[PDB]
């Protein structure tokens, strides 16, 4: 459940908020994976 | 006025130094403890922790308790407290105790006596000798390492 | 949900354009772990031991021995929930404000919901980064009129029981004096058995400018930045040393290790801005929306952060 | 503090419905409107169910129990964890159980907030609706209607 | 070979549930509602409406651990103190471990029964010098917020006055929705002797016990009424329902006496042993217990 | 617990129980009041009587 | 938590860790104390010495004015190194133990400043001059305080013969009672450092 | 057969509980 | 005859202490083997 999937259909605002949080976590993971110090 | 600090700290402790780590208020018991020591427990009247205690009698309906005091009424030294049961651990004056005790707001070797509130003060009827300087934990809370070995 | 609610769809389609917080650079991937909480506290217990007296010599017979004492500490992290409100144009009123090149009322500073939410989220993320850095929340450049927060809510700069050094007003221009104070603080650091870890330094732009001058007769191949890197490598077991510049800081230097065993960030999984379901509607074209965020969750051991301040008198 | 029933030794008998609301845990008001303005402010001390004044000193201004010409509002609820207080501004009317100085307050009496945020007989700030009722040794609650400040 | 406690007769099987704890506390939460004002009449436009309030109450039960120590003869030293028919030193009052433990356990169980009935711990006949206990530790007799009636000293013999007080207390009882339950009455031997006299000119085939049973059945929805005599009580009458929803007993599973693993051995023939027992765990709803005290002073 | 807030289902059940008790009291007595003294009664309409009044 | 009571395993682990810290401190500094000031020392037996209090060794004292002058510190180090007497055991590795402050001072460029040449490299070359170009190791210990300790790593000159029961060992006596509190005992043995005279250089930077 | 003292104590408690249950089964008011 | 092995079953406290000493010695030896300066 993330906003990065075009095949995601939220049912309610609770699921929408959970998807937002999961998207933020995945974005930070991607940022650290793409980071080059 | 509690052995366990109420305000829990916001940081983790750093266990890197092994010196000056025992100068805390939660250091119950004694520095030198004998396996043949006599240890009693009594109901506590107030917070007599780390102070000399005396026997206090009520109306008669309830049992006797211990309250911070000295003079000729000194019965023993309170070394620990269980807060849940309000139980003060006492070492009788007939037994000798060596540990950190509350000092009244003194150099190693100075003779001391117990005041009306169970606080050691510099000098008559109790054998208390200071083994260290007064360590200040709070602006009004001072402790001192003392060895008690009876009356004079 | 998207069929019925339009603002949720707008947030879903605009959330990607929001840039990641810059505080991620200040930490390592293992140094950040999410916690499921909105407002409350999290408690951990740590055990410690100590020596009460000199050890007893076992000669002949003796039953009075020196004792080793134990103690427990409780560490509490407080998480607080905060909210902001912003005004935007109602969805059905966008067509009456669409222009040749933009949408909105420039005369009245009214924007469509997507743009308004994006800008508000960016500003809130800036505030969150400032809080994570300096430990305070304020909207004034003076730093006064701060928001009263809960205890056990600290940043990298106001964390207590850490090494604090101060450079006098007359020595503010003297990079050698600044480096002397930095070396003193580095010596006073206590990393322990967690020393073989990368280190992070955060400096203000003025300090970053001063760091590129030749090392002082002047040198010819090494500079203040290289000297500082070597000095930090002396204590980090020759590990990576990273240097970052932040416009939030002013005349301050922060040094700390990137080890999860000494400093850890346990933020709420709802810390970053999140839309609220409630929308205020009226008979006009102006609506109001709400954004929620959560603050708190920085845990550090004692004497593991160097905080150098340079007085500007 | 706020909730004096978390140190109880017996279960409550939940059968009667009369004389069950005049207590200290009864937060809010007896009659509440949807369009009442409620503000959150940091507080110092224990201003619950008392008149509150705003104190400015650096930190944001806070609220504390008070009255007189400094009266800013009335505290109706508190969050202890966040150390915050819900405040009804003095520009908004309110009906509910507030703290009185003593047990001399009677019905139809005009009441003024004092320095401690407690109501007392005689500007006029409120009018008592019931008699002063004793809940604890020094806790006196009275139902009252507040209509701002009127000379 | 140890007799069962007599406190079991004062409770129903469903009214007792063990808890796994030695020292500490348990807590439960109850939710209540109340009306803050009269309702609001819906007519024309109105925004200010009367409110219904809610409340939570947390009830805590404390438990306490206690110990006793007793002396006995050493197992190896027994054979030098036994005899043909008498075992143990008669002159010094020394017994084998089994007999000493049995007698000590019986005494401790008597103490536990007295505590459960009266909510006090003492060894004096006057009842003074009580051991100080923790709050939220009560018995069936000292439970607060119950119905208490007191018959005057001058009417210590007037069964009519005693019954009037009992009737007033029964009226003041608030069983509520849990009224359809059996009821339990505990009386002293003097009260039991008084209860057999004919009801009052004296009636025929109508006795005070029957009248009291009918009066209690009037409020318990004609459920069973049980009467017990306890020599522990004195000038006290106790009436309460046998319903788990109102009165419950959650004693520690280690409440009854248990031997300790520590034995104080020595060079002599005298050894010492320890017995542990746990006190506490009575939960009661308010205004569900009637206590009648007959004064003599 | 600290703020005395409940889920909607439990809140509705408790409120309904209290209101039903009030309704029974009105049906029996002909008056509406939240006090045991019977004072501060709600003013009602004529031709609205209970079994007692 | 409220009474500070732990299971036996954790209590033993923590006590052993503290005792090992005390043992390391004794082995380095030659004394035993639980105060940061170092006072109230436990009276030990004679012929019990550490690497820092060994008698009849080379001792140098950098003055108060030159507490931050690495050139003066290195001059004193050179004088001590010249006064060292290794004899026929020259071709052995050397060991230097430094406090954190002086360790931080060592990494500065050698003094105009020489590129690709640090004070640490200069010191390593100076020691390699006398150790027949053998390995020179440098360690930093927070136990020391403004002290530099230089000594070889040859068993013929300095040896450590500790007891096989030096490290903490549990005792069999466990105090038991009717309550839930028990007591246990841990034993450890101290002593066993033997070094030839005038083979250790001790440089003290004198503050104040 | 109780292996250790903890098993012995648990057996004692279970015996007390079983005796209580049997007493209530045999009780007749 | 060390605590490192699982086949070791001490018979008494003396053998247990000897095993402790052997374990300490073996740990020191392994530390010196694995040390890299």
């Amino acid at each position: 459940a993330s906003l990065l999937d075009s095949n995601f259909v939220p049912i309610n605002f609770t699921e929408f908020v959970q998807a937002i949080s999961n998207t933020y976590k995945q974005r930070r993971i991607q940022f650290y994976e793409n980071l080059k110090r | 006025l509690m052995k366990n600090p109420q305000q829990d700290s916001g940081l983790l402790s750093n266990s890197i130094d092994f010196r000056d780590q025992n100068l805390i208020f939660s250091n119950s018991g004694g520095v030198c403890t004998s396996s043949k020591d006599k240890i009693e427990n009594y109901p506590a009247k107030g917070y007599p922790y780390k102070r000399g205690v005396k026997l206090s009698f009520g109306d008669g309906t309830t049992e006797l308790e211990v309250e911070a005091g000295g003079g000729d009424d000194l019965y023993g030294v309170c070394s620990d407290i269980d807060e849940f049961s309000g139980m003060a651990t006492v070492i009788p004056i007939t037994n000798n105790f060596t540990g950190y005790l509350t000092l009244k707001k003194v150099n190693p070797g100075d003779k001391l006596n117990f005041n009306q509130h169970g606080e050691l003060e510099k000098v008559k009827s109790v054998n208390a000798i200071a083994l260290s300087k007064a360590h200040k934990l709070t602006e009004d809370l001072f402790i001192v390492l003392a060895s008690v070995f009876g009356n004079r | 949900l998207f069929d019925e609610n339009y603002y949720a769809k707008a947030v879903a389609n605009i959330i990607g354009e929001v840039k990641d917080p810059i505080m991620y650079k200040w930490f390592s991937p293992d140094q950040i772990e999410d916690v499921d909480l909105q407002m409350g506290y999290q408690k951990t217990v740590k055990w410690d031991a100590f020596l009460n007296a000199n050890p007893t010599t076992i000669a002949n017979e003796v039953n009075t021995i020196s004792t080793i004492g134990f103690s427990s500490e409780v560490v509490r992290l407080n998480y607080l929930k905060l909210q902001y409100k912003f005004r935007h144009l109602k969805q059905t009123s966008e067509k009456f404000y669409t222009s040749d090149s933009y949408i909105g009322d420039i005369n009245n500073n009214l924007l469509p919901f997507a743009q308004a939410y994006k800008l508000a989220s960016s500003e809130i993320i800036k505030l969150i980064n400032h809080f994570v850095l300096t430990g305070t929340v304020s909207i004034q450049k003076d730093g006064k009129n701060q928001k009263r927060l809960l205890p056990n809510m600290y940043g990298l700069l106001n964390m207590p029981e850490q090494i604090k050094e101060e450079v006098a007003s007359g020595d503010k221009d003297k990079m050698d004096k600044i480096f002397e104070k930095i070396e003193a603080g580095l010596s006073k650091l206590e990393l322990g058995d967690e020393f073989s870890t990368p280190m992070m330094v955060i400096v203000d732009p003025a300090t970053s400018l001063k760091l590129v001058k030749p090392y002082a007769a002047a040198s010819s191949c090494e500079k203040w930045e290289d000297v500082l890197i070597q000095t930090i490598k002396a204590i980090n077991n020759r590990e990576d040393v990273y240097i970052e510049t932040s416009n939030l800081l002013k005349h301050k230097i922060l040094i700390y290790p990137l080890n999860s065993e000494l400093i850890k960030f346990k933020p709420s999984k709802y810390m970053l801005p999140t839309p609220n379901e409630q929308v205020d509607k009226d008979s006009t074209d102006v609506a109001h929306s709400y954004i929620d965020f959560v603050l708190g969750g920085l845990l550090a051991t004692r004497k593991t952060i160097l905080q150098v301040n340079i007085k500007q008198s | 503090m706020k909730n004096p029933q978390h140190d109880a030794s017996l279960l409550s008998n939940s059968n009667e419905f009369r004389d069950k609301n005049v207590e200290f845990f009864a937060s809010g008001g007896t009659r509440t409107s949807k369009f009442d303005k409620l503000e959150n402010h940091p507080f110092l001390g224990y201003p619950y169910k008392r008149g509150v004044k705003r104190v400015i000193q650096h930190y944001e201004p806070h609220v504390e129990a008070g009255g007189g010409e400094d009266l800013y509002g009335i505290c109706i609820d508190i969050d202890e964890f966040s150390k915050t207080a819900t405040i009804v501004p003095i520009t908004n009317n309110f009906e509910g159980y507030l703290v009185a100085k003593d047990s001399t307050v009677k019905v139809k009496d005009k009441l003024i907030f004092n320095k401690d945020g407690a109501l007392e007989k005689v500007t006029i700030n409120a009018t008592a609706l019931t008699d002063a009722k004793q809940i604890s040794n020094e806790v006196y609650l009275v139902k009252v209607a507040v209509f701002g400040n009127k000379a």
